[PDB]
């Protein structure tokens, strides 16, 4: 590591690991050696010159795009324009997007929509690649995305996209307990990053698992858990530019003694970039059902759902209400 | 002693800057702590605009460095925050009508305030030590810059840390690191802080214990109160405790009215 002639002390001084050497004061190496601060200075700056680290840039470069590589970020579109300009563009690459609802609020439908545009070119929205969904709760609902696919297929005006095969490039994941996710977290999924091109993350859902432990010894190891497989899924998703898209169930009954409070608690809110609620709500909107070469013959009602920004670096706190139907979720114009 | 070593950089929230004395002060270390979706990148991200401000319009017209350890710097943001940073400026120097002012809106773009903010991206903790370590030749190179973000200094440290007493002299490290650059330099250290529970009803302190928060001259809390932004006064020099609202908006950082806002509250004594 470098030169030798200054290493004749710290070879002999218990410390040759190039993290810790950054940590302590000069007059403290010269504590631990017979080193003058002209050498003390001189180690810990080939040290900390050593370190590889992305290099410096300026707001005005990431805004060009025209920095480091590695500090560009894509839009995921959702397939739906609507919901796309309320996200500023859609879920954002290198991030940890939290999706949390009520039951029945269409965060697995939102997910596997998500499945689908992830693989559609970069041209149409997409990032051109595969899904990895990993299901700790029910069965995977093949039915309804095998639905999605021909309607995608059906609605879509390219053969590009209709040469695609969805379900060949979604590999469905089943963690039936938390120390298993982090398994599949930290040794399946970087395989399928790698070697599938697999380009979006989604655990569905991370709270599930946090059923019903109820051991201290297991509630320090439930949330040692936590913060591993969350560093990881962030870890993942910086080094592959790919999103990381977490579903949660919101524990609304005891919290709230209609508002509402996710459930895994401020450790790990830390490491959500963006959190998103969905609720249902009591109004129905009618729809005209047309089918293709048959036409509108009548109007049936949809539920009408919320999505809020509960925090996110670039958005307001704002409110967008959408729909679920046959090709998925649709946003609806404002207001 | 000089007159760089006592200015202030404005939050555009005048009551945010009273509770401040006129601003995040240079020389001194600030410190940002709250829960998730509070406002400490939004508080962050302003700051690192305002300290552009050119001098005739009573800013301390620096750069910026943003040391972003959780990924949350989205340029995208900041364009919103530059653009109503610089329509500020133009309107003041539309009321005063002074000729410096109209020149100084010449070179006083969105892309030149882009162009103040030097960004860094560190990924672990160790990461921050190489990069505060090398920060000393970087500044003799760029001695207009007036501020460094750490957002945040806590995410890196949150790990299981083996030797919690080897985080604390970690923490302490660049506790003292920032000290030195903040006089040595005559910048502003401004450091975020995420919030953690303790259990031995449980409530929320501010993270990396009790032997943090030593070497900072401030400390603030940002709080939802009902559906309202906060900033507690946790440490100050006057010793006061003082609440004062602020809102977010698509402009950045704002008073809550214009005017409105004063709570009384304080410690022995
Ligand atoms: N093809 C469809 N058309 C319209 N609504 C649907 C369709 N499939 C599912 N839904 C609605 O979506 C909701 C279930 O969404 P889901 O993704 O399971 O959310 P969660 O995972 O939060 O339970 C149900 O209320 C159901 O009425
Ligand atoms: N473009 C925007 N317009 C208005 N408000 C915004 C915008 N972007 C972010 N915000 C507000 O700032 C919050 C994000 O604050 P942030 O500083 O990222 O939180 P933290 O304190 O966790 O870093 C959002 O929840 C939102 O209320
Ligand atoms: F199908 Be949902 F995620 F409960
Ligand atoms: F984006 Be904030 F620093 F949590």
């Amino acid at each position: 590591d470098l030169n030798p002639r200054i290493i004749y002390s710290i070879k002999k001084a218990h410390l040759h690991d190039y993290g810790t050497i950054l940590s302590l004061s000069a007059a403290d190496i010269q504590r631990m050696t017979r080193l003058s601060a002209s050498d003390v200075h001189q180690l810990q700056k080939t040290v900390a010159e050593r370190i590889r680290r992305t290099p410096h840039t300026t707001a005005f470069h990431l805004h060009r795009r025209s920095g480091p590589a590695e500090l560009n970020r894509d839009h995921l579109t959702t397939g739906c324009q609507q919901l796309d300009s309320f996200l500023r563009g859609g879920i954002l690459t290198r991030t940890l997007t939290e999706i949390a609802g009520e039951s029945a609020s269409g965060k697995t439908q939102l997910c596997m929509q998500l499945c689908l545009t992830v693989q559609l070119p970069e041209q149409m929205g997409g990032l051109g690649g595969g899904a990895v969904y990993i299901c700790t709760e029910d069965v995977f609902p093949n039915k309804r995305l095998v639905q999605m696919i021909s309607q995608l297929k059906q609605r879509a005006h390219d053969v590009k996209v209709k040469d695609i095969c969805f379900t060949d490039n979604i590999f469905i994941e089943h963690a039936a307990e938390l120390d298993d996710l982090h398994y599949c977290v930290s040794k399946k999924v970087p395989v399928l990053l790698a070697q599938r091109h697999v380009k979006l993350i989604i655990i569905d859902s991370i709270a599930a698992l946090f059923r019903c432990e109820h051991d201290s010894q297991s509630l320090q190891e439930r949330a040692r858990l936590m913060q591993l497989i969350a560093s990881k899924l962030l870890q993942l998703a910086n080094q592959f530019n790919v999103p990381a898209i977490c579903v949660n169930q919101v524990s609304d009954v005891v919290e709230q003694h209609r508002k509402v409070i996710p459930t895994l608690g401020i450790s790990w809110a830390n490491h959500v970039t963006v959190r998103l609620m969905l609720m249902r709500t009591n109004y129905k909107l009618p729809v005209q059902q047309k089918n293709i070469e048959g036409d509108v013959i009548g109007s049936l009602d949809v539920q009408i759902r919320t999505m809020e920004v509960l925090f996110a670096p670039h958005l307001p706190n704002s409110l967008c209400r959408f729909i679920v139907d046959q090709d998925g979720v649709k946003g609806l114009p404002a207001k | 002693k000089d007159e760089r070593s006592q200015l202030s950089i404005v939050t555009f929230s005048e009551q945010l800057d009273q509770i401040l004395g006129g601003g995040v002060p240079l020389t001194k270390i600030t410190e940002i702590c709250g829960a998730p979706g509070v406002g400490k990148t939004q508080l962050s991200m302003q700051l690192s605009v305002d300290v552009q401000i050119p001098k005739c319009f009573g800013g301390v017209e620096g750069q910026a460095i943003y040391i972003d350890t959780e990924g949350s710097f989205i340029v995208d943001r900041v364009v919103d925050i530059a653009t109503a940073t610089v329509q500020h400026c133009q309107h003041i120097a539309s009321i005063e009508n002074n000729a410096e002012q109209a020149d100084s809106m010449q070179s006083l773009t969105m892309e030149s305030i882009l162009e103040g903010i030097h960004y860094f991206r560190c990924h672990d903790y160790v990461q921050l030590l190489a990069l505060v370590h090398t920060l000393p030749d970087f500044l003799k190179q760029h001695p207009q810059i007036c501020l460094i973000v750490v957002d945040s200094i806590a995410f890196p440290f949150r790990h299981h840390f083996e030797d919690y007493a080897l985080r604390t002299r970690l923490l302490n490290g660049l506790a003292q690191s920032f000290i030195k650059l903040a006089v040595d330099f005559k910048l502003a250290v401004l450091l975020t802080n995420q919030m953690t529970t303790k259990i031995s009803t449980s409530h929320l302190i501010p993270a990396l214990g009790e032997s943090w928060g030593h070497s900072s001259t401030i400390r603030l809390i940002l709080y939802w109160q009902e559906k309202s932004r906060y900033a507690l006064l946790y440490k100050s020099p006057s010793h006061k405790q003082i609440s004062v609202p602020f809102q977010i908006t698509t402009a950045g950082i704002r008073d809550v009215c214009p005017t409105s806002g004063d709570l009384i509250s304080m410690d022995v004594g």
